[PDB]
């Protein structure tokens, strides 16, 4: 239940999930990712279809 | 408030409603002397106290 926020400090998305992380080259298991791991949780306004 | 804001930097006041800390330690000492002396002591003598006979004229 980490909060995502964007450069206004404005939480823009809840992530909480399970880290997946690769099992001579090793894989770097200090960085993970989530997939679908974060739910947004604002909309950004837009301009889209309006103007010509 | 909908303004951008650094992660990374100090976090310095940047606009009217911004507050900063001050620490005043103020500490400032000047002085100013001068002297000057001058003296001047002189004393002359001169006493016969016995003369001789063909200079008792001067």
């Amino acid at each position: 239940m980490t909060p995502l926020k964007g450069v206004d400090s404005q939480v823009y998305a809840l992530a909480q999930g399970n880290i997946l992380v690769g099992g001579v080259q090793v894989n770097q298991l200090n960085g993970g990712r989530i997939t679908n791991g974060a739910i947004i949780e604002r909309e950004l306004p837009t301009q889209f279809g309006a103007g010509n | 408030n909908y303004g951008y804001q650094p992660l990374f930097e100090d976090r310095r006041p940047r606009n009217i409603g911004d507050t900063l800390t001050i620490v005043l330690q103020e500490n400032v000492s000047a002085s100013k002397s001068s002297s000057a002396n001058a003296s001047r002591d002189g004393k002359t003598s001169f006493g016969f106290d016995t003369v001789p006979r063909y200079l008792q004229g001067l």
